[PDB]
């Protein structure tokens, strides 16, 4: 085995390998993607792997839903190392931890070339990787550029619909890091006073009253309430906002199932805002 | 599943 630092922690694994067991890491699964890492076990989206992955869970048997990890499974794999999240309960991630090497894996946005790294260290696709990371921050120049002076003084917020539910992120969580800080837009005070993942009323909503909404919002995750997005529009408080109003809404810009703090999400996100806030696809 | 929505 070899030592991989990793967010100032030392793992040995076997390396490069292919046994390589995603669970709770969605991030992984987007740094798997860009990578063209096979891995042995991924995470299953209602029970299948969706078509923007299935590029690369073609080896790969379920490790189970992306918060529900079927321990046993992970087990008769026996994987030389899991990527697991830091977004788990810590009992949860010491119960994965049973069944082999596991690193949890940051659902922090600024730790996206970190996590890349992890994987291209793993796999040994480093050089391909630093390519993946270049190319970014090259992209993200020459678009910085297309985007006019007065949508980056804009007022702008990304929500995810989960379970009916408005949510939004940290400033340095999700899209967040590519709206506020690569684009340099400002972020409102209710996303600079966020310490997680936090719900936030319509109501509250209607006071920040943002030029422009990015929607988030994946069925799988409002299973429960259906109708959610169509409700939401509906509703007098959030037909006063701004952005309602001004037709500055973009539903699922991005895939809704992307997590925001990786190179796939942000490259992707670029591009969105881009095209959005210019409200023209040349950008 | 708690990074907190929970
Ligand atoms: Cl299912
Ligand atoms: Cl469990
Ligand atoms: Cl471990
Ligand atoms: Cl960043
Ligand atoms: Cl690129
Ligand atoms: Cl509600
Ligand atoms: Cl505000
Ligand atoms: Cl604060
Ligand atoms: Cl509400
Ligand atoms: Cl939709
Ligand atoms: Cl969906
Ligand atoms: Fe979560």
């Amino acid at each position: 085995k070899k030592k991989i630092e990793y967010l100032d922690k030392t793992y040995e694994v076997t390396v490069p390998t292919d046994k390589i067991a995603i669970t709770g890491s969605v991030e992984s699964m987007e740094d798997a993607k860009l990578l063209d890492v096979h891995p042995q076990g991924a995470i299953s989206f209602s029970g299948k792997f969706p078509d923007m992955f299935k590029d690369i869970t073609d080896k790969a048997e379920p490790t189970g839903e992306k918060m529900e990890p079927n321990i046993e499974k992970i087990l008769e794999m026996k994987p030389d190392v899991i990527l697991a999240s830091t977004k788990f309960p810590e009992k949860t991630l010491q119960k994965i931890s049973t069944a082999g090497t596991t690193i949890p894996v940051s659902h922090i946005s600024s730790n996206w070339k970190e996590n890349m790294m992890l994987l291209a260290q793993l796999t040994g696709k480093e050089k391909k990787a630093k390519k993946i990371i270049a190319d970014y921050e090259q992209d993200l120049k020459e678009t910085k550029t297309k985007i006019n002076d007065k949508a980056k003084d804009s007022k702008a917020l990304v929500i995810r619909i989960r379970q009916g539910n408005i949510y939004i992120y940290p400033e340095q969580v999700y899209f967040n890091s590519t709206l506020y800080g690569d684009l340099g837009l400002k972020a409102p005070n209710e996303v600079k006073a966020a310490k997680a993942q936090e719900l936030i009323s319509l109501e509250k909503l209607s006071e920040m009253n943002p030029d422009h909404i990015f929607v988030q919002f994946s069925d799988d995750e409002n299973a429960d309430k259906p109708d959610a997005l169509k409700d939401l529009e509906k509703n007098p408080i959030w037909k006063s906002l701004k952005a309602v109003k001004e037709d500055h809404v973009y539903v699922n810009s991005v895939d809704p199932l992307a997590q925001g703090g990786t190179a796939w999400s942000k490259v992707r996100f670029l591009k969105a805002a881009a095209e959005k806030l210019t409200q023209n696809k040349l950008a | 599943g708690t990074g907190t929505g929970t």
